[PDB]
């Protein structure tokens, strides 16, 4: 449960990038020269063979290895701050399972991401005969998924309401849960997360009628529940108001590919603003979010080179 | 102690096969291997048995959500006597009436709630909106905010058209009653504008924000009267339904959950052309409940009791506790941890013996012991009732069951602690201070308070050497079981670590009693240079580099036996000195507030026994599922449960 | 006389007081981890008590030696 | 009274001391674990006293030999 | 009339002093739990007051002890 | 005069600066959580105060015992 | 006396300087939380400081027993 | 008798209570991750407890240091 | 003097490095908070150093005590 | 004699108490990483107390200085 | 002379060490900071050394006391 | 003599505990890591097991000192 | 020699041992932190070694004052 | 007399056992992170060695305090 232990690995790890360099090289070669470019970097250690699937297959293997060790290779309340920052693929996966079991589509169809818990327990997690037997099979000493599982099963069965009440509590749980331990950096995150999931919402939902209160989500402090209503009710320039806030680059934009730009790239500065913390949890979030912003670069930059998009529709996406 | 078991081998006709099998879980224990790998078909099962399967699962979820919705619980019963289709038709109108009642009254309570959310809301609705509910060229619009800020809203209101439709807090003083009544949607740009400028419109969800105003608060009002009615009804219907139907519902969940483990269970089958066979385990002295049984079958079967495997790779072989009734009630102490293997001991019995006279040795008072007593009369009277201890604070569900062993170990408990409090006097506390019926040369009594414990200058040592050797005994005898249990494994490796650690712990101890204690050592030098001799030679013969330091812990084992000692010492003492001081302040001062002395006295010794008898209890236990079972194996391998086949209810 | 009383006392008091911090310090952390369990799952209110509990054998495993020395006293 | 009256007065105050530093330090997190279980849900009040005050046993304790110690003295 | 009329004083100064220091060693944590709970919720506030205010129970002893010894002197 | 005067001084000493380290201890994690949570939302400021106010109790208990050693001396 | 004026030199030492360090460990804890939200937004820089200066009143305090102690010398 | 007798029993209580210390602080993290393993799984109780009860050997030894102490004197 | 010179330094030293010990402790975390600020935004220098010599003050009361307590050689 | 064994006796209490700190502080971690690891997989009870009980000769050496002064004494 | 000497250098010893403790713990974590900075940002070389120097005022100090105490004695 | 023996072995004693408390401080850290890394990978026990060993030359220096100085007596 | 001497080597020794505990803990987190950036990169060694032989002029200052007083003494 | 060679022999041993502590203080840190670097790749080791051998530069000198303290005896 030493930080500087975990932080001297991560340094290690996160020496092990792939340079700028690498983005705008590539940002004008065939799928080809992306892929012999990949197989010599880190990125091709596991580069199988040739195709946007192979490609996709590769980022998804290199990112869980070196990526996914971070919950284990740690414990105590490091290993509790370490956990809430590597739960959105367990929540993606609990949610998929969901939505399976309600529908009726066999428990073999689902793509499974690697997340948090064990594979083992998702797979099992199907079988169960009732949702607080799938709980408890998913259940874990302290997991956000699981008493958020548990608060959600206060409300109903296995249907619609229980999936998006699931969503809603887990993301207030953590929020809450990185509030309680005392990390200079985690809160700040959580709480900016928080904040631009709820301005997302309210993009997505706009004109819908839905209750912005209902909708909302807390927790976060660049937005509140008036500015929730007036960006879901349509009044775009609320992210006009919100000037000031961390969150203050986003003003006159109108369009949700503009606003879910605005809203990476802000998220990404934060988390790389973590790196001033060399003995915290801050090197760690650095490290995180380093890797999950170059496999998405890399997952866009190859399918462009696959399936022949032309450059400016990709270049606006690195910018970054 | 571990109970011997033997493997049953039996074989038959394919199709008399699915009646052996329900015989066999109709009859006592056997735990059924998995058998399919034998050069032989995994005997799956037919279509029509899948089918079956799938009903009789449908009629045990159905019967158990029935039971739930009706609010019953799920305990067994008398089984139900019917076929699949006579269940499903049994199962059926309960479950339809039970849905109905639920609907209707989770419509009933949701209209309750609704028609008192906005009660006052609607009443002030209905004062404003005395005419102007039907307009053509608009509607009034309600308006509920919090209190009288109303000037918020009135600041939009007042940039639109104030010429009309004013907005004001006139009844439901709950809150500010706003409501705007104007021609044109210039009204409704007002309403966004006081949107903007802080307002909230008043669209309850269903009639009442998509009905006319009157009308729907007249019916919303009827509603909320009709509603008390019809909620008692429903709910006497349904308390009346379950009481009905909840033996039958029980009866039928007990049948679909034997009849889904028999099929389960013929899916783990060896098969062939013609044939099925089996190879579960079965204990050596419950032979006659299976063969009495499977003597009648229908080809009159193998019935094949073949030997257990020895303790040659049988860690599958399943294990069972099969203890005498003095120490069964005490399992329950020892079961919590891992299972033993197969063929290594079972510690059941030294728990028994060695617990209840620690426990004595650390609580003596008499008082106490009395205070004890009357605790497990009440425990017993409530557990001989029937009626299972609910402690909902600390979430206890103690069954009958437990409660009757719980006493029994409590009695067996008592038994020492009375006894090994008056061979050391502190009756009732320190009740000698008042009255010497136990006595001792600075004031003799009618009896000799032998072994004095409150004077600690003079029975410190002997408590103390005593605790020490009963430590001994005890850490020897572990060793001593591990060794026996290392030779009958032919586990040479074992043997050897066990002598080797004997040996060094006998040739410390020497030299301690030696240098440490007193002189004289010339009887004890030959036994320390033999033990320190022992030690180096299994450890060399034995090449397991085996820590001296891990001689050095079973050492320290050895001597945290003294801890007995030292929490009897602590709370006699600590007894004492309070009911001293409050005798004193009772009788030997003032005299007239007696009864004030002796309640003080009364309420810090009941303080006291509530916050250490906790640990009191805790502390024996400790050294020996410590100490013992570490030294004797008994927390490595884990075992395998002996599951029996079905036989609920 | 002497002062042999007063330092018997203050022996006394540095075993006792000793022992009482050292239980506090393990019993801190013991109940903390307990008593998050126990709300996480109102059925480990038993292994919670029972782990918590233990921790409490030095206190009177320092009261042992200062009733000694108060006995020689 | 010489240096016995004395001297034991700080024997009685350094087992008094220690002895609440170690209930202080022992009831800290467990008081904190229990505010933020009760806050979570506002049933468990009594599973949260029913760890935050068993600790006081420490204090009693020191309080007990004080009041000995002063007794003899 | 010796140093025992200062080593009384000695010795009532360390009660007071280590028992203070527990009460707030203790205090930290409760209070910044309960400080967190009530900006959560303002109704929390009588949780937060009654885990707040409960470990001045050591404190009170403390100063019992140290009067009782003041007023033997 | 002697050395009853100087032991009766340092124990009036000791129980004061104790007393104030406790109070610091308690004050630094409970001023933390008020400086966060008048920050997030400065209506709660009013709350935040008396729960960073609250720990003064140990300095003046500290500070009665201190008085009352000065009046016997 | 010759040993009465260094005993009450040291109280007086030891008096300010655990006021010191109480002070000291409150001020690490509550300028850290304040020399944050102050760069968060610049606004905040008068609720830091209000904050950050509230608990000195423990080495006030502290330095006021000492004064009237090196007074009564 | 006096100091003779007195400069041992603070050394016994000296190595008892150093050596409680020593265990407590041992005892507490073990613990905490005990009750998280078997919060977790109840079939670790066996190594949780075998692990956590190890470390009563150093109280042990300072134990049999005391006693031999005191039968020195 | 001899005699109680001695105790004079030994009171004035204390003081001195207990404050010394308290503007540390207070300077760690608020330098380190500092230093991470600066970092991240360069037009928080005057912020950082006007939190950073706040708590030195600290350290200057506790030498004009040390310096009183000279004078009185 | 007199003084001559007292202090032998506090010089051997001191030194094997603060061994058993020593060793204290050391095993707290260790073990609690082996008891993690141990749960993830029990295929390392193996490097566990292979590690965990190396620490143990940091009180061997005290345990052996402990017995060379009772010797001399 | 003799109790006076050793008692002045002892305090001269006490005042220069507590007051290297305190520039020590504050310079260990503002040095973790800026070695992290200026391994982020080579331009914070300047920044980071400014900011670690700072804290050897306290050392400053403590050696000015002792400097003094040594020429009084 | 009378305290020339004895003072000589409470230094002997003090060294000792020093010197092991500071090696236990040091093998806690690099023992947790240790067990970490072994667990996670049996490829790195060789590397781990050095990274334990060299910090205990801290304690074979201070027996050594004390062995010297009990060789003086 | 004498009293005298003993006390002034008490003193030196004191000074020296805790500027090295001063300087050790700074060196602690600067050496770790120096560590992770130099595995990230061996470019910045000329960084990390420059900034973690900083810390040693607590020791050397605590030296200068060992030598001064065994000069004097 | 004989309080001279006794006294001198305490100095040293504070001396040595506060040098100890800080190197293990240092040796803690800077040896868990290279111990990760060392995991992570083994050509990590070469610098770690360097990096965990530096802080033994502070027991190397309370050695040679404690030899020369010793040399006067």
């Amino acid at each position: 449960d030493d930080f500087a232990y975990l932080n001297a690995r991560v340094r290690v790890r996160r020496g092990t990038l792939l340079k700028e360099s690498f983005f705008q090289e590539a940002l004008d070669l065939s799928f080809a020269d992306f892929l012999r470019l990949l197989s010599e970097t880190v990125y091709g250690g596991e580069l199988a063979g040739q195709g946007l699937p192979d490609v996709d297959r590769a980022v998804l293997r290199t990112q869980a290895k070196l990526v996914g060790d971070l919950p284990r290779l740690v414990t105590g309340e490091a290993r509790e701050a370490v956990r809430l920052l590597l739960l959105r693929n367990d929540l993606h996966n609990l949610q998929a399972l969901l939505r399976a079991k309600a529908t009726g589509r066999p428990f073999e169809e689902v793509l499974l991401l690697p997340g948090t818990l064990r594979e083992e327990v998702w797979r099992q997690a199907y079988e169960a005969q009732d949702p607080a037997g799938m709980a408890q099979v998913l259940a874990v000493p302290g997991h956000p998924l699981a008493r958020a599982l548990r608060a959600v099963l206060r409300e109903t069965q296995d249907l619609a309401r229980v999936e998006a009440l699931l969503a809603k509590r887990f993301f207030e749980d953590v929020a809450k849960a990185a509030k309680g331990l005392d990390q200079p950096a985690l809160r700040d995150y959580l709480a900016l997360e928080v904040d631009a999931e709820n301005l997302r919402t309210a993009f997505k939902l706009q004109g819908s009628g839905l209750a912005p209160d209902a909708f909302f989500l807390k927790g976060g402090r660049f937005v509140d529940r008036v500015r929730f209503a007036r960006l879901m009710e349509g009044d775009y320039a609320v992210l006009d108001e919100l000037s000031g806030t961390p969150f203050s680059g986003l003003s006159g934009v109108r369009d949700l590919k503009a606003l879910e730009r605005g809203l990476r790239c802000v998220l990404l500065k934060e988390a790389k603003k973590g790196v001033q913390d060399p003995l915290g949890v801050g090197l760690v979030l650095a490290y995180v979010k380093e890797r999950e912003w170059e496999a998405v670069r890399l997952r866009l930059l190859a399918r462009r080179a696959y399936f022949g998009l032309p450059r400016a529709q990709v270049e606006e996406e690195v910018v970054c | 102690m571990i109970a011997p078991m033997e493997k049953l081998v039996l074989a038959g006709p394919k199709g008399r096969a699915k009646e052996l099998l329900q015989s066999l879980q109709q009859a006592g224990v056997v735990h059924l291997e998995t058998l399919r790998p034998e050069a032989l078909s995994a005997y799956q099962l037919s279509p029509e048995e899948r089918a079956e399967l799938r009903r009789w699962e449908a009629v045990s979820a159905g019967a158990e959500h029935t039971l739930s919705l009706l609010g019953l619980e799920a305990e067994p019963a008398r089984p139900f006597p019917e076929g699949l289709e006579a269940a499903e038709k049994a199962l059926s109108p309960i479950q339809a009436h039970a849905e109905g009642l639920t609907r209707q009254k989770q419509e009933l309570e949701e209209e309750l709630a609704l028609a008192q959310a906005y009660l006052e809301p609607l009443e002030r609705l209905a004062a404003l909106a005395h005419g102007l509910d039907k307009s053509p060229f608009l509607r009034v619009i309600p308006f509920l905010l919090t209190e009288k800020e109303l000037p918020l809203v009135e600041e939009a209101l007042r940039k639109a058209l104030e010429d009309r439709y004013l907005l004001a807090h006139e009844a439901y003083a709950g809150g500010v009653a706003a409501l705007v009544v104007v021609h044109r949607k210039e009204v409704d740009q007002a309403k966004a504008a006081l949107s903007r400028a802080g307002v909230a419109e008043l669209r309850l969800p269903g009639a009442l924000g998509e009905l006319p105003l009157s009308e729907a608060a007249r019916r919303l009002k009827e509603r909320a009267e009709a509603a008390p009615r019809e909620l008692s009804e429903v709910r006497q219907h349904l308390a009346k339904l379950a009481r009905e139907s909840a033996s039958t519902l029980q009866s039928l969940w007990t049948r679909a959950q034997d009849e889904v483990a028999r099929l389960k269970a013929l899916e783990e089958l060896a098969s062939g052309r013609f044939g099925f066979a089996l190879l579960g385990y079965v204990p050596v002295k419950a032979k006659p409940k299976v063969e009495e049984a499977l003597a009648r079958h229908k080809e009159s079967v193998v019935y094949a009791f073949e030997p257990v495997d020895e303790h040659h790779e049988a860690d599958r072989i399943p294990v069972v506790l099969d203890n005498p009734p003095w120490a069964k009630p005490f399992e329950l102490l020892v079961s919590f941890l891992n299972t033993p293997k197969y063929g290594t001991f079972d510690p059941t019995p030294v728990v028994p013996v060695f617990f209840p006279f620690w426990f004595g040795m650390i609580v003596g008072d008499i008082g106490y012991a009395l205070l004890f007593y009357l605790v497990g009369r009440w425990l017993s009277g409530y557990v001989k009732r029937n009626e299972p201890l609910v402690i909902d604070l600390f979430a206890l569900k103690l069954k009958p069951q437990v409660i009757g062993k719980l006493v029994h170990i409590l009695n067996w408990m008592v038994f020492w602690t009375v006894v090994w409090g008056v061979i050391y006097g502190e009756f009732f506390g320190t009740f000698l201070e008042h009255l010497g019926v136990f006595g001792t040369p600075e004031h003799p009594g009618l009896i000799p308070i032998l072994i004095h414990r409150i004077d600690t200058a003079k029975t410190a040592n002997l408590l103390i050497l005593l605790s020490v050797a009963f430590g001994v005994v005890l850490v020897f005898f572990g060793l001593a079981l591990r060794a026996y249990l290392g030779l009958k494994h032919r586990h040479m490796a074992h043997f050897w670590e066990g002598v080797g650690y004997l040996g060094g712990l006998v040739g410390v101890l020497a030299l301690a009693a030696s240098y440490l204690g007193n002189l004289q050592a010339g009887w004890l030098q030959g036994l320390m240079y033999l033990g320190f001799g022992v030690f180096l030679l299994a450890v060399l013969m034995s090449r397991i580099w085996l820590m001296i330091p891990e001689i050095f812990t079973q050492a320290g084992h050895i001597l945290s036996h003294i801890r007995i000692y030292a929490v009897g010492a602590a709370g006699g003492i600590l007894a004492g000195l309070l009911t001293d001081v409050g005798f004193a302040l009772a009788e030997r001062l003032g005299l007239l507030g007696v009864l004030l002395g002796l309640l003080v006295a009364g309420v810090l010794h009941l303080l006291i026994l509530l916050l250490t008898t906790l640990g009191h209890m805790l502390q024996p236990i400790r050294l020996l599922w410590v100490e013992f079972f570490t030294k004797f194996g008994f927390y490595e391998e884990n075992g395998r449960p002996y599951r029996p086949f079905k036989s609920v209810r | 006389g002497g002062l042999d009383r007063g330092l018997i006392a203050v022996g006394m008091g540095l075993a006792v007081g000793l022992a009482a911090l050292g239980t506090g310090v393990a019993q801190a952390r013991i109940g903390a981890a307990g008593v998050g369990a126990i709300a996480e799952d109102r059925s480990n209110f038993g292994t919670a008590l029972i782990f918590l509990l233990l921790p409490e054998t030095l206190v009177i495993f320092g009261l042992l030696i200062a009733f000694i020395l108060n006995g020689r006293l």
